[PDB]
RNA sequence: GGCGUAAAGCGCACGCAGGCGGUUUGUUAAGUCAGAUGUGAAAUCCCCGGGCUCAACCUGGGAACUGCAUCUGAUACUGGCAAGCUUGAGUCUCGUAGAGGGGGGUAGAAUUCCAGGUGUAGCGGUGAAAUGCGUAGAGAUCUGGAGGAAUACCGGUGGCGAAGGCGGCCCCCUGGACGAAGACUGACGCUCAGGUGCGAAAGCGUGGGGAGCAAACAGGAUUAGAUACCCUGGUAGUCCACGCCGUAAACGAUGUCGACUUGGAGGUUGUGCCCUUGAGGCGUGGCUUCCGGAGCUAACGCGUUAAGUCGACCGCCUGGGGA
């Protein structure tokens, strides 16, 4: 992606001065209007370097977990994630998805049993409450685990929208040695992130840019 | 008051290092400059400079490795409240020789290793590892 | 404290000039003057303890200056205290 | 090794002796360092051997006696000496904020009291009462006067001071703090056992003063009792002058000074800049409150006002009770 290309989306916009985490001094151009302005000189080479390692990982059949549970961007992360044959977490992250995977894995089995049964097993003969009551369960599981339902194992990398919002997921990764690629906004802590991508992590236009870029390079790395 | 400027030097290093500072600066002195020389020569800092003539400010460029400070510990030994002197055959070694002790001799400031090899003792200024 | 006219005047009397405003002799003369003025103040206001701690500071401070001078130039010291009529 | 909450920071400050002391040159060579020489009794200890059948034991030689002294050198650091240096510390000028201290004036609110007008049977007090006060007219209301004590609103994690502590207004005498600019002195500095001074309240002595409050004391109640808690009174005291006392959970339960180490929001008080063009915009000092990062911590928590990282000096602790 290009410096020119990024600037338009507003990747350069950050949070206010009052909410910054000092660790992110190197990546801030300066500030204007009591808002921090990130350095796009720093962003692009670091971002491109993120894409390269992702491209490498994807080319050894690596599994990529997109994580971004902001309500505003939840859908964009999904389409971004599905467009490259990978996996996602787009609603509230259940603590222990990775560290307690063996237990959370059971819920995945439950998911499949449910949509399989509701279709091929079909039922539709119910009791009248089970139609919604089982759908209720299935509805819930889908948002929670729809994106990793077929992940099978532990992912080989995490891509994360907002390191502070998703601090839980990034911490589990850290414990399992899984590398973390993350959009890390001026207010966040970049310590948990192996490849830090510093830019806005809210605005749907900015979010889609990195994500659109991320999903595209996976396919290149896939297409070989 | 400022009665030990060498401890001050040690500490400015230690704290800026802990604070992942690129450099540290302090009022200069021959004795500081002699110690900075040993640190640099033994690879505990990058380099150093003194700037000005009438009020010389000495500047040390610190050194980092694996996102780690090269200087692990840096402590004052002899001090205004308790001078420590050693003989050649009594010279301490730090970390079994992995670190160094800075020693001040009749032939100027050098490491425990140097002074040992040159048959000398002196005032033990500090330990560094 | 001392008036600007009375301060300037002593600096003239004991300094190398009008601007030699920090020489030891000058500093000690100025303290002397203010101590002796304040002799009057505490004669009437014996219960003004707080101010007295300030006077006692002028004293202990003049004592340190006089000792430094004595150490550095006894001849300059003797003159200075005789001239200020001190020590008894 | 310790001293915020576990034992432990003197209630606070000044300061002699003492300890420590910024930076440059030269000098000295006491400290320190090197070498040489002498001495460090033997035995013992230790090492390798030898002798008693082995072992204990005896024994040869060594090593060790880490120490002292003399001489000769080395001169980086410490000390002495001499000249300095200006950044520490002072002095000077002009301003700013402040319940900082001492003295003298003065003000309006209220209580109680005294003297009257109106008025008439209650007031007061409590959980409920009673003691108490009122027809010698209370209480309530209006008016005039005496006296003492304290200063509503302003008022605020506001301000000042070493601590104790300091609050109506005005003047006089006076201490400290901070800012701006530049000149001057030239390490004059930090700490401080002993010493000296300050030091809430209560208490003490003499003489004043005395409205309100109130130990003691008396009376009414409560209660099984009630030497209390509640009520009606009320003396010392609380107030002034001059002396004494020298103690408090005298507390941040955190000694003083200096250097260094990420941040956010405020309060207070200087000062430089900007169409002052708005009650602002950009900086830069002093103090202060609330969060919080690393680090620290037994935890609680502390966290640039440190309980973090260091140095100088002081005070203090060494299981509970006894004390
Ligand atoms: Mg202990
Ligand atoms: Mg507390
Ligand atoms: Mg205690
Ligand atoms: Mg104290
Ligand atoms: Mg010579
Ligand atoms: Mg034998
Ligand atoms: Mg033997
Ligand atoms: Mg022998
Ligand atoms: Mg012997
Ligand atoms: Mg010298
Ligand atoms: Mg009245
Ligand atoms: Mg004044
Ligand atoms: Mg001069
Ligand atoms: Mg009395
Ligand atoms: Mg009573
Ligand atoms: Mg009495
Ligand atoms: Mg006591
Ligand atoms: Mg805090
Ligand atoms: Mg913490
Ligand atoms: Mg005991
Ligand atoms: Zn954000």
């Amino acid at each position: 992606v290009s410096m020119r290309d990024m600037l338009k989306a507003g990747v350069h916009f950050g949070h206010q001065t009052r909410y910054w985490n000092p660790k992110m001094k190197p990546f801030i151009f300066g500030a204007r209007n009591k808002v921090h302005i990130i350095n796009l000189e720093k962003t692009v080479p670091m971002f491109n370097e993120a894409l390269a390692e992702l491209n490498k990982i994807a080319s050894r059949k690596g599994k990529i977990l997109f994580v971004g549970t902001k309500r505003a961007a939840s859908e964009a992360v999904k389409d971004a994630a599905l467009s490259c044959d990978q996996f996602f977490v787009n609603h509230r992250w259940l603590g222990g998805m990775l560290t307690n995977w063996k237990t959370v894995r059971q819920s995945i089995k439950r998911l499949k049993d449910l949509e399989t049964q509701s279709q091929d097993g079909t039922f539709d003969k119910l009791t009248k409450k089970e139609a919604l009551m089982r759908t209720r369960e299935l509805e819930k599981l889908e948002n929670s685990l729809g994106g990793i339902k077929d992940m099978g194992g532990l992912p080989d990398a995490l891509f994360v929208i907002d390191a502070d919002h998703e601090h839980i997921a990034i911490k589990e990764a850290n414990n399992l040695g899984i590398p973390v690629f993350a959009i890390v906004d001026t207010n966040s802590d970049p310590d948990g992130v192996d490849f830090v991508i510093p830019g806005n992590d809210d605005a749907i236009r900015a979010v889609t840019l990195y994500l659109g870029a991320v999903a595209a390079t996976v396919r290149e790395g896939r297409s070989q | 008051s400022m009665q030990d400027p060498i401890a001050d030097m040690l500490t400015r290093i230690r704290n800026g290092q802990a604070a992942n500072k690129a450099a540290v600066t302090m009022p200069s002195s021959k004795l500081k400059v002699a110690i900075a020389n040993v640190l640099k020569e033994e690879g505990f800092i990058e380099d150093f400079k003194v700037e000005g003539d009438t009020k010389p400010e000495l500047e040390l460029t610190l050194k980092y490795f694996q996102g780690k400070a090269v200087v692990e510990s840096i402590q004052r030994v002899s001090r205004p409240g308790l001078r420590i002197y050693k003989r050649k055959d009594e010279l301490p070694k730090v970390m079994a020789g992995l670190g160094i002790a800075v020693v001040s001799t009749s032939k100027g400031v050098m490491t425990d290793r140097a002074a040992r090899q040159a048959g000398l003792g002196g005032e033990i200024i500090c330990y560094v590892a | 404290s001392l008036s600007t006219e009375a301060t300037a005047k002593i600096v003239s009397e004991f300094g190398r000039d009008a601007n030699d405003t920090g020489s030891t002799e000058v500093q000690v003369a100025l303290l002397t003057a203010q101590i002796n003025h304040l002799q009057g103040h505490f004669a009437e206001h014996k219960k003004d303890h707080h101010s007295r701690r300030g006077l006692l500071r002028m004293v202990s401070q003049r004592r340190k200056l006089l000792d430094y001078l004595k150490r550095k130039d006894v001849a300059r010291y003797t003159q200075l205290i005789e001239r200020l009529g001190l020590r008894r």
